[PDB]
């Protein structure tokens, strides 16, 4: 009589040995199907084309942000120095120490 | 399924066999029921009817 | 207000235009209102075309052409910031001048 | 109070009748001829009437077959050759290279037949005559007109083949 | 204008008072009628934005194909427009010229979003429900019909509480809880 | 979140709908790329298709994990919840603990009276990536279901030849190190799909000296699962069986979570086809 | 049209619906008086919305509660939740906000599950 | 003659001369030169198996405009 499906294969000594020899060979070859971690000079005419496209892209993404953005959309835009120079122009100051750390000096 | 066999040993020799219905529905003998003796469990591709007849082809 | 007024060449129709967008075309002697528009916009001048059937309004930026009932037919993108409108009735030419310092003649029959 | 969703009235190009495209906006099943059997035209009998096409005359002259004599030899019966106004106009439009064909068409044994249609298109004129009345035999060598006449049932077709005229779809000619 | 006679039409072939070539088929009026746009200049502002997109796409195309700059910027533009909802797919670069339309932006306006969300039966009904103070996008009430909805912002377009519409739908399902204010 | 997941499911199904026409246009573009490279004539339809040739000037700059796994492949490690059927026996609880220890980021959760729609919602809001449900027949594990979240594939496997560490190992504890995976003899697209599903249950990038090896080997549509420990002797690598051994058989793969029965079937086992014996699908 | 209020209470598969309208003091559950709510051992759980605020708050209203689903315990908790929420909603709709706030304070001080539904959803670890 | 890039460079030498005011390589060529050279290559590939009517079809121009352009070009 005809059987409808192949029976479930039994695990025997030769099957186990073949499996273990495959595992041994792949360990020796270091072949491992592992999941790998995903991370994280042009010319002058090409540079001019890139600069023009960068400016156009900046303006376009500004206008699209104005359309879809929940808040107000701003327009798209360390040497040794005293911090009192880094402040804004007004009679007072609040911080005195120079910008560079001792480890940076 | 009943009346195909007379005992669970007879069923257990024929387990895994193709069977079919006079309608044409194909199925498989799966296991022998404990009680009563000749009965067995079968799985088909569709629901079958109590008017159906199950046949197993041998030579 | 204030209202800039224009009369048809027959004189049978009157076209008033407020600065705040109230533009009306009427048969002033009959007392029959042909059209009335509330554009909610700055309007400077209006003129009739060859009939009372068509009129042009110089709105905030662009000049618009409306029919007798008041539906917008045309928005003339080429005429920008016109303050003065005119029509030459034998040449079918609508003439616009304004803030840009450009005089533009548009054929109202062909477009 | 003001209504909600107020919009400015503009020109509806879909539904305004003043525009040209919007401004543009019984059953007849003809009877089958009583002259016909299922494919056999039984009313037709001698003397036959033969509507001639221009290229029939040209091939007649090239093969040196007389028109009336050749038709009588083909049919073994008397015939009336008919040239329509559009056929004669096509022969006249053919130019000065075909004045022999023009004169042999002017031959008085060929009877003229008036046309009341605009233009000069012998194919549609002859096909309309055929589709109206089943009394005609179409003489032509044009492939397209041959196919049209073959599609129309009950219409004999004459052609210039080899040494003499050949008839088709007329059961009487033996 | 009455219908021109035959000899008049030949001398007056170009005459047309209702359709001019500068009208461009009244495409703007057609789009505003489809999506119930109230402001007259909305189509032309949208058209200028579409023109910026198409100009940038043309320049990126004139860049050489195996350019990392070109590929990066085309993917940036496709992702940004898809996130806004203007582009339905991110598969093709050519959609940046073929599938950027004014109607694509107008389908992201709030009444069209509500009509697609089955909140209103027509876009005009949605417009009126917006101006009548029934609609909030998050905690914030929006009575501007021109407000554009992002794909992320679709999930918070809901009826305001204490809305007669909301009470009506809850009362229809017999699920109105007056403790929740409905 | 109820409105977000439905919308994202709709967008995912729309992408699956448009994928066929996108592929067809991809082969139409691939003829043009070969024709331009080799100077070969175009076919008549591509020659007379002016729109495709006009769009090729844009689409010339278009160039792999599956769609459900693309966003986070190697970025964020999985979170797996291992649970059982409704009233598990002690031996099923032991096997569930074994499977939890097999996976490196997996927690074993008591089923209790938990409804499957409530459990799936809990998993979604808690941010777990995968749910593994284990079934048994009187102490013998018979079925293993893996469902990916939020709307990922659901694969169902029939377990055979199950041997447990509680039986074979008298003593010793499992290493619980990020292991090295070996996927053997998966050739067809179904095999690649199963490899993707099983591979993304494990953390990305095990370090080179890792002594744990987990092996999934395809023999005649049956996947043998082994866990071994190796020591690199100068003579060779000796191997110690350290984990459970079982054979698993994919019989159903659906494009939805475990709660959804209306999910589209990517693949189903067909037992009663006439030529079912001849083919090997994995 | 009398002033009336509809509110819901839930506990597992049980669901209670309370209609609180202007009336004389009829408090009925499933067409039967509130004093026949079974079990005896859990009747005061049903009683306690009444007893926390006083029967004078119920002197001028009619409460009608229809309960389906669940078991005895779940149904008792659904009843008491629906009655408390219906009191708060009626005193906010047709009586003063000060009365509503005082009722909400009393109910919250005793048991918040009278007002807000207790949902025991799973927490994966 | 079997070689490709030489014959392509010879065929497109006029376009590169016109628009590069060498950058003949495909990974360097930008702008109008890239657009018109791609159009030339695609048209050449489509010519042999495409019906000529559907392959080359002119941009629609009014009669007097096109006749004047042809006359000036022929001059
Ligand atoms: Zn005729």
């Amino acid at each position: 009589f005809d059987r409808t499906a192949k029976p479930v294969p039994v695990i025997t000594s030769e099957v186990t040995e073949s499996l273990e020899d495959m595992i041994r060979r792949r360990i020796q070859d270091s072949n491992f199907d592992d999941l790998q971690r995903r991370t994280l000079a042009l010319s002058e005419e090409l540079q001019k084309a890139h600069s023009e496209i960068s400016e156009l892209y900046a303006n376009l993404v500004y206008k699209l942000d104005v359309l879809s953005s929940v808040h107000f959309v701003p327009k798209p835009a360390r040497v040794e120095t005293p911090t009192i120079s880094m402040e804004d122009a007004q009679p007072l100051y609040m911080s005195n120490a120079s910008s560079l750390a001792p480890q940076e000096i | 399924i009943k009346d195909m066999f007379s005992s669970a040993m007879e069923v257990a020799r024929f387990e895994g066999a193709q069977i079919k219905t006079v309608s044409g529905i194909r199925g498989e003998i799966k296991r022998a029921l404990s009680k009563p003796e000749g009965h067995y469990r079968a799985a088909f591709e569709d629901k079958i009817l109590m008017s159906d007849i199950v046949i197993l082809r041998s030579w | 207000g204030p209202y800039h007024i224009k009369y048809a060449k027959n004189g049978t129709h009157l076209l008033i235009t407020g600065r705040k967008g109230h533009v009306a075309s009427m048969d002033w002697r009959k007392g029959q209102l042909r059209a009335e528009l509330f554009l909610n916009e700055t309007c400077h001048s209006a003129t009739y075309l060859q009939n009372e059937q068509y009129f042009a309004v110089a709105q905030k930026k662009y000049t618009f052409i409306y029919d007798h009932e008041g539906t917008e037919l045309h928005r003339l993108k080429q005429h920008i910031e016109a303050r003065h409108l005119d029509f030459l009735p034998y040449h079918y030419l609508l003439v616009t001048a304004g803030e840009t310092g450009w005089l533009k003649y548009h054929d109202v029959s062909t477009g | 109070t003001r209504k909600f969703g107020l919009v400015k009235r503009t020109l509806n190009t879909k539904k305004d009748q003043r525009l040209k495209k919007n401004q543009e906006n019984t059953r007849n099943i003809p009877q089958v001829s009583s002259a016909l059997f299922f494919q056999y035209n039984q009313a037709i009998k001698p003397p036959y009437q033969v509507l001639i096409d221009t290229n029939f005359i040209n091939f007649s002259i090239q093969k040196k077959v007389d028109i009336v004599r050749g038709m009588m030899d083909c049919l073994l019966a008397k015939c009336n050759p008919l040239i329509t106004d559009c056929v004669m106009a096509e022969l006249e439009k053919l130019g000065p290279k075909y004045r022999i064909a023009l004169k042999l068409a002017r031959d008085p044994r060929i009877k003229r037949l008036s046309c009341s249609h605009k233009g000069t298109y012998a194919d549609d004129c002859l096909v309309h005559r055929v589709l109206q009345h089943k009394c005609y035999i179409v003489a032509t060598n044009d492939a397209g007109l041959k196919q049209r006449i073959r599609k129309i049932p009950g219409i004999p077709l004459m052609s210039v083949g080899g040494h003499a005229y050949v008839i088709e779809k007329l059961p009487d000619v033996f | 204008v009455r219908k021109l006679k035959h000899h008049e039409q030949k001398l007056l072939k170009k005459v047309d008072f209702l359709e001019w070539k500068q009208d461009q088929g009244h495409r703007d009026t057609q789009v505003m009628r489809t999506y119930h746009i109230q402001n007259r200049e909305d189509y032309h502002k949208y058209n200028r934005i579409c023109g910026d997109i198409r100009r940038l796409a043309n320049k990126l195309s004139l860049l050489p194909p195996t350019d990392p700059f070109r590929r990066k910027h085309e993917q940036l533009l496709l992702d940004k427009l898809y996130a806004m909802g203007v582009l339905t797919t991110k598969s093709k670069i050519s959609d940046l010229e073929n599938k950027v339309t004014v109607s694509a932006i107008c389908r992201r306006r709030l009444p069209v979003i509500m009509h697609r969300l089955k909140m209103a039966e027509t876009i005009q009904d949605a417009v009126k429900f917006i101006e009548q103070g029934h609609v909030r996008v998050g905690p914030n009430l929006i009575n501007d019909p021109a407000y554009l909805v992002t794909r992320n912002m679709e999930d918070y377009v809901t009826w305001v509480d204490n809305s007669k519409i909301k009470k009506t739908l809850l009362r229809y399902r017999n699920q109105i809880d007056d403790f929740d204010f409905s | 979140m109820l409105r977000r997941q439905a919308r994202e499911r709709r967008e995912y199904l729309y992408r699956k709908a448009q994928e066929l026409q996108d592929s067809q246009l991809q082969q139409k573009r691939q003829i043009i790329k070969q024709a331009l490279a080799q100077g070969k004539p175009l076919p008549k339809e591509l020659a007379e298709d002016e729109s495709l040739q006009k769009d090729f000037r844009y689409d010339q700059s278009l160039k792999q994990v599956d769609d459900e796994y693309a966003a986070t492949s190697g970025i964020m490690d999985p979170r797996i919840i291992v649970t059982t059927s409704r009233d598990p026996s002690t031996r099923l609880s032991q096997f569930a603990k074994e499977i939890k220890l097999l996976f490196p980021n997996a927690v074993r959760l008591n089923r209790g009276n938990y409804v499957m729609p409530n459990l799936v919602d809990a998993c979604k809001k808690s941010g777990t990536t995968d749910l593994v449900v284990l079934h048994e027949h009187r102490g013998v594990p018979t079925s293993l279901t893996i469902s990916h979240f939020p709307h990922g594939p659901t694969a169902q496997f029939s377990l055979h030849n199950v041997v447990m560490r509680h039986d074979i190992i008298n003593a010793g504890n499992q290493s619980e190190v990020n292991p090295h995976l070996i996927f053997d003899n998966f050739t067809t697209a179904l095999g690649k799909r199963v490899v993707c599903i099983l591979k993304h249950l494990f953390n990305a990038g095990p370090k080179k000296d890792s002594e744990r090896v987990i092996t999934f080997a395809n023999r005649g549509d049956f996947i043998s699962v082994r866990q071994h420990v190796y020591v690199r002797t100068r003579e060779g690598v000796e191997i110690a069986e350290v984990g459970p051994r079982f054979e698993m058989r994919l019989f159903e793969l659906r494009l939805g979570t475990l709660e959804n029965k209306d999910a589209d079937v990517e693949w189903q086992l067909r037992r009663f086809i006439r030529t079912a014996n001849k083919k090997d699908y994995l | 049209a009398v002033p009336s209020v509809q509110t819901f209470g839930k506990k597992k598969s049980a669901t209670a619906v309370a209609h609180v309208k202007a009336g004389k003091g009829l408090i009925k559950v499933n067409g039967s008086p509130i004093t026949l709510v079974e079990p005896e051992i859990l009747r005061f759980k049903v009683y306690e919305p009444l007893l926390l605020v006083g029967l004078d708050k119920f002197s001028n209203i009619d409460i009608r509660v229809r309960v389906t689903g669940g078991g005895h315990v779940s149904q008792v908790y659904a009843i008491r939740q629906a009655i408390a929420k219906g009191l708060v909603a009626y005193h906010q709709k047709y009586v003063d906000e000060q009365s509503k706030n005082e009722l909400k304070k009393a109910f919250t001080s005793y048991d918040r599950t009278l007002l807000i539904a207790d949902s025991r959803r799973p927490e994966p670890k | 003659q079997n070689d490709l890039e030489l014959q392509q460079f010879l065929r497109e030498s006029h376009l590169l001369s016109a628009f590069n005011n060498i950058v003949y390589q495909d990974d360097q060529v930008i702008g109008k030169a890239r657009s018109r050279t791609l159009e030339m290559r695609l048209n050449r590939l489509s010519r042999v198996n495409g019906h000529q009517d559907k392959i080359n079809k002119l941009e629609k121009v009014p009669m007097h405009i096109r006749r004047g352009m042809i006359d000036k070009h022929v001059k």
